[PDB]
RNA sequence: UUUUUUUACUUAUUCAAUGAAGCGGGGCUGGACUUGCGUCCAACUUCUGGAGUUAAGGUCC
């Protein structure tokens, strides 16, 4: 059995009759400038009209491809530190007992990167598949490039993540990556991975990539233009 | 490299691409500080040919100034 | 001087009910001719009370509960939105636009007169002390009545002391020196 | 219904193209006023 | 209201019966599903045919899973007309 | 395709307020008209110079 000296003391939070319990006023917090100014940035690049040359990036592998490209992609990460020590250890073994270098170490493959290195590779035409990050900034640094691969004929695809791309190559950040050639083993996922990209990102891309992007509207703006539409009708 | 394809891009400063970029660029720099730092330069093809290296020690502020 | 005399800023509780006052003190304010009525009222969104000070309507007392916001009734002292007041009520602290407190028919002795309206677009036409006619939003403010003090320039000042005494406190120019009594150096109605 | 039945396809296309991961956690801030936080020191 | 059937091929091995079942039925009801077989071996040919119960539906999970790579295989699924399905398409589903 | 007019919008710019506190769109309840169920409009405190603040409580653990 409950206490009968319990009470209710409820609260009326009508207007003027109790103070007002502690809300989420997260809405209408008064943040600081920068965190201000980057979401407003955002809401400006979504509010104005963009060129297709910079909105044809929101179009970007999906989940399955992005893994799969990964995937592929994380057998062939450049050499480390340690590695290139180890290498160079027995490459001086091998000079101070008298053979060349290349008896004993073997013809690498890696992941290519850097971006004049790829953009030479893309004009050279050696690169087989080219990954480009979709958050570069400055934008023109990558602008350029789905179109240099259209015209040299180099399968594309805009990625997420320049840090992802960046986890690839042991950087922070990588603005675009490259691959020329695989090993035998992997030439037919290479193929297959090519194939993909092909089949599932640039056929789907193709006319989605010559539209302009942006041009929505606020919450706001697109109540009250309903609000007008439907008042237009009824009238 | 890719600082030919931005010269040549930034030659052309009234089309659309280069156009837009300036607009949005400009409301964020009107936006900041008269003076503040940049991070990193927003033209790397213009700072690097005018001297700008990435090694510690280069430093890139950006300014506005009344005309 | 202490505070100004303006409104409660335009919140919650007078944009969509009222909310009670009580008048504690009738106040003289130096430089103006109309008298003050300190007010308090509760916040909403805490426990301490909240004094305002608005310009004294003719017939406000200590003591005596005013009301202010959508809801508040049609009465001497309480503050309501143009939109709530029929025609030909005068009302006084009229807000030009929502929210800046009080602008038109402040002096003592003087109200502004409530027109017309225009609901359909959502304006009011209002009269004001000069005579001429301005349309403001409905949802501007007024207190209902006139402001206390009238008939204050009936009587002579009758000297120089008393004008000067009137001006001391409102640092206006006194005494006034007369252009063509001056130098051509000084005015252009100079000499 | 139709409309649930289209809103289940669409929650299924969007898990098979984007993950599951669909939701984040958001601080609630009783205050509109915001603080510096306070670091080592 | 009107039923749709969608065509699935480059199927994986494993990727039966009882898998296309669990996974499309996460997109909407299944009311019949057959893979082509052989019946010599029993083995799959790699296709199969997925009659929901909503066109809309089985159009969302075509236009979903049209060119999806799993296992090594770029999957095929297409919506057949319904002019062009076959009355006898599901005997033996 | 370009040039004028007027005629809407908001994203530049401008003004004002606030402790950036309740804005916009829905849901619940009631009232009306309507059509035979869509709108708009209202939720909450008015006899008194008191007091109102540290959540009471419900329900799963």
């Amino acid at each position: 059995p409950k206490n009968p000296l319990l009470e209710k003391r409820p609260r009326n939070f009508g207007i003027g009759q109790d103070i007002q319990p502690k809300r989420n006023l997260s809405r209408m917090v008064k943040w600081p400038e920068y965190i201000r100014l980057q979401r407003q940035k955002k809401i400006l690049r979504m509010r104005l009209k963009v060129p297709p040359a910079i909105a044809q990036f929101q179009y970007t592998l999906d989940k399955n491809l992005a893994a799969q490209a990964f995937k592929l992609l994380n057998k062939y990460r450049p050499e480390t530190k340690q590695e290139k020590k180890e290498r160079l250890l027995r490459e001086a073994t091998a000079i101070k007992e008298g053979k060349k270098k290349e008896d004993v170490s073997k013809k690498p493959y890696t992941v290519k990167y850097g971006l004049n290195h790829v953009v030479g590779l893309i004009e050279n035409k050696k690169a087989s598949l080219v990954l480009i990050a979709n958050d570069v900034d400055p934008i023109e640094l990558v602008v350029f490039l789905p179109a240099l691969c259209r015209k040299m004929g180099i399968p594309y695809a805009i990625i997420k993540g320049k840090a992802r791309l960046g986890t690839l190559v042991h950087k922070k950040t990588a603005a675009v990556v490259a691959i020329t050639e695989v090993r035998s083993e992997d030439k037919n996922e290479l193929a297959k991975l090519i194939s993909a990209v092909k089949e599932g990102y640039l056929e789907k891309v193709e006319d989605t990539r010559k539209r302009w992007g942006g041009g929505i509207m606020g919450f706001k703006a697109q109540k009250r233009e309903e609000k007008r539409k439907k008042s237009l009708e009824t009238a | 490299g890719a600082l030919k394809y931005l010269e040549e891009l930034s030659k052309k400063k009234q089309s659309d691409v280069v156009r837009f970029l300036l607009r949005v660029r400009c409301w964020e720099y009107r936006q900041l500080n008269v003076i503040h730092r940049a991070s990193r330069p927003s033209r790397p093809d213009k700072a690097r040919r005018l001297g700008y290296k990435a090694k510690q020690g280069y430093v890139i502020y950006r300014v506005r100034v009344r005309r | 001087r202490k505070a100004p005399a303006k409104f409660r800023p335009l919140d919650y509780a007078e944009r969509h009910g009222y909310i009670r006052g009580i008048v504690k003190e009738i106040i003289h304010d130096p430089g103006r001719g109309a008298p003050l009525a300190r007010v308090v009222f509760r916040s909403p969104y805490k426990y301490k009370q909240i004094t305002e000070t608005f310009i004294a309507n003719e017939g406000m007392y200590t003591g005596q509960f005013i009301y202010a916001g959508k809801n508040a009734a049609l009465t001497v002292g309480n503050i309501l939105p143009l939109s709530s007041v029929p025609e030909g009520t005068v009302v006084s602290n009229v807000e030009e636009k929502p929210g800046d407190r009080g602008a038109l028919g402040r002096t003592s002795g003087n109200y502004v007169t409530v027109v017309g309206h225009n609901p359909d677009e959502g304006k009011t036409r209002i009269k004001l002390p000069s005579g001429a006619k301005k349309v403001v939003p409905s949802s501007s403010r007024g207190m209902i009545g006139i402001v206390a003090g009238g008939g204050r320039t009936d009587k002579p000042l009758l000297k120089a002391s008393r004008a000067k005494h009137k001006f001391a406190v409102k640092r206006n120019r006194w005494p006034k020196t007369r252009g063509v009594a001056m130098n051509p150096v000084d005015h252009p109605h100079g000499g | 219904s139709k409309a649930a039945k289209g809103a289940q396809a669409k929650k299924a296309a969007q898990a098979a193209l984007k993950g599951v991961h669909s939701h984040k956690k958001t601080k609630v801030r009783k205050s509109t006023t915001f603080h510096r936080p306070k670091t080592l020191v | 209201s009107q039923p749709g059937v969608m065509y699935i091929a480059r199927l994986p091995h494993g990727f039966y019966e009882h898998e296309l079942r669990g996974y499309f039925s996460q997109f909407g009801e299944i009311t019949r599903l057959r893979v082509v077989r052989n019946k010599k071996t029993g083995a799959s040919r790699h296709r199969a045919f997925i009659e929901f119960a909503d066109a809309e539906v089985a159009d969302i999970a075509a236009r979903t899973m049209d060119k999806y790579l799993l296992f090594g295989h770029i999957l095929t699924c297409k919506i057949v007309p319904p002019a062009q399905v076959h009355p006898d398409l599901f005997k033996g589903a």
